[PDB]
Protein backbone atom coordinates (compact mmCIF):
# COMPACT_ATOMS: atom_id res chain seq x y z
CA UNK A 1 0.00 0.00 0.00
CA UNK A 2 1.45 3.40 -1.22
CA UNK A 3 1.85 6.26 1.11
CA UNK A 4 -1.08 8.61 1.84
CA UNK A 5 -1.50 12.33 0.54
CA UNK A 6 -1.55 14.83 3.57
CA UNK A 7 -3.87 17.85 4.05
CA UNK A 8 -2.56 21.31 6.33
CA UNK A 9 -5.17 23.03 8.50
CA UNK A 10 -4.27 26.50 10.20
CA UNK A 11 -5.03 27.39 13.55
CA UNK A 12 -7.26 29.92 15.53
CA UNK A 13 -8.72 31.40 11.94
CA UNK A 14 -12.37 33.20 11.44
CA UNK A 15 -13.48 30.87 8.93
CA UNK A 16 -15.49 31.21 7.09
CA UNK A 17 -16.54 27.88 8.10
CA UNK A 18 -16.70 24.89 7.03
CA UNK A 19 -13.62 25.09 6.09
CA UNK A 20 -11.90 22.76 3.38
CA UNK A 21 -9.26 20.26 3.84
CA UNK A 22 -9.53 16.92 1.40
CA UNK A 23 -11.31 15.01 -1.35
CA UNK A 24 -12.05 11.32 -2.18
CA UNK A 25 -14.72 9.49 -3.53
CA UNK A 26 -15.14 6.02 -4.60
CA UNK A 27 -14.45 5.49 -8.54
CA UNK A 28 -17.96 3.42 -8.97
CA UNK A 29 -19.98 6.57 -8.30
CA UNK A 30 -20.50 6.63 -11.66
CA UNK A 31 -21.14 3.04 -11.66
CA UNK A 32 -23.90 2.68 -8.16
CA UNK A 33 -25.45 5.27 -6.19
CA UNK A 34 -22.66 5.58 -3.02
CA UNK A 35 -22.73 8.32 -0.22
CA UNK A 36 -19.72 8.83 1.90
CA UNK A 37 -19.08 8.33 5.64
CA UNK A 38 -16.91 9.76 8.54
CA UNK A 39 -15.24 7.63 11.42
CA UNK A 40 -12.55 8.04 14.36
CA UNK A 41 -11.62 10.28 16.59
CA UNK A 42 -11.91 13.87 15.49
CA UNK A 43 -15.65 13.04 14.91
CA UNK A 44 -17.39 10.08 16.61
CA UNK A 45 -14.91 10.02 19.30
CA UNK A 46 -13.54 12.86 21.13
CA UNK A 47 -12.92 15.37 20.47
CA UNK A 48 -16.71 15.26 18.60
CA UNK A 49 -18.04 16.51 14.92
CA UNK A 50 -14.28 18.30 14.19
CA UNK A 51 -14.24 17.09 11.17
CA UNK A 52 -17.24 16.57 8.38
CA UNK A 53 -17.78 15.31 5.11
CA UNK A 54 -19.97 16.16 2.40
CA UNK A 55 -22.06 12.60 1.91
CA UNK B 1 -49.44 25.95 7.67
CA UNK B 2 -46.60 28.44 7.90
CA UNK B 3 -45.28 26.97 11.30
CA UNK B 4 -44.18 22.93 11.51
CA UNK B 5 -43.23 21.73 14.90
CA UNK B 6 -41.35 18.85 17.02
CA UNK B 7 -38.96 18.43 19.90
CA UNK B 8 -36.73 16.16 20.67
CA UNK B 9 -33.96 14.98 23.55
CA UNK B 10 -30.08 15.35 22.87
CA UNK B 11 -28.05 13.12 22.82
CA UNK B 12 -29.92 10.73 19.75
CA UNK B 13 -29.59 8.50 17.51
CA UNK B 14 -30.51 7.97 13.54
CA UNK B 15 -34.15 7.90 12.62
CA UNK B 16 -35.78 9.26 15.29
CA UNK B 17 -39.34 10.59 13.93
CA UNK B 18 -39.72 13.99 13.92
CA UNK B 19 -42.98 14.19 11.72
CA UNK B 20 -44.68 15.50 8.46
CA UNK B 21 -45.13 18.44 6.14
CA UNK B 22 -48.06 18.61 4.15
CA UNK B 23 -49.38 20.34 0.52
CA UNK B 24 -51.84 20.86 -2.04
CA UNK B 25 -52.73 21.71 -5.14
CA UNK B 26 -55.33 23.49 -7.03
CA UNK B 27 -54.90 21.26 -10.50
CA UNK B 28 -57.26 18.15 -11.00
CA UNK B 29 -57.05 15.16 -8.15
CA UNK B 30 -55.96 11.84 -9.10
CA UNK B 31 -53.57 13.23 -11.93
CA UNK B 32 -49.73 14.24 -12.23
CA UNK B 33 -50.35 18.17 -11.79
CA UNK B 34 -50.73 17.40 -8.07
CA UNK B 35 -48.46 14.87 -7.49
CA UNK B 36 -46.07 16.08 -5.40
CA UNK B 37 -41.55 15.43 -3.90
CA UNK B 38 -39.66 16.84 -1.48
CA UNK B 39 -35.94 17.53 0.16
CA UNK B 40 -33.85 19.45 2.20
CA UNK B 41 -32.43 22.63 1.21
CA UNK B 42 -30.63 23.64 4.30
CA UNK B 43 -30.64 24.77 8.31
CA UNK B 44 -29.66 27.02 10.54
CA UNK B 45 -27.36 26.91 11.95
CA UNK B 46 -26.07 25.34 8.57
CA UNK B 47 -24.02 22.58 10.44
CA UNK B 48 -23.82 19.43 11.89
CA UNK B 49 -26.10 17.80 9.37
CA UNK B 50 -28.76 15.84 11.36
CA UNK B 51 -31.95 15.25 9.41
CA UNK B 52 -33.47 13.42 6.32
CA UNK B 53 -37.07 12.83 4.52
CA UNK B 54 -39.19 10.99 2.87
CA UNK B 55 -38.81 12.00 -0.97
Amino acid sequence: RWAPIPCSMLENSLGPFPLFLQQVQSDTAQNYTIYYSIRGPGVDQEPRNLFYVER
Amino acid sequence: EETYTFTIFENCRVGTTVGQVCATDKDEPDTMHTRLKYSIIGQVPPSPTLFSMHP
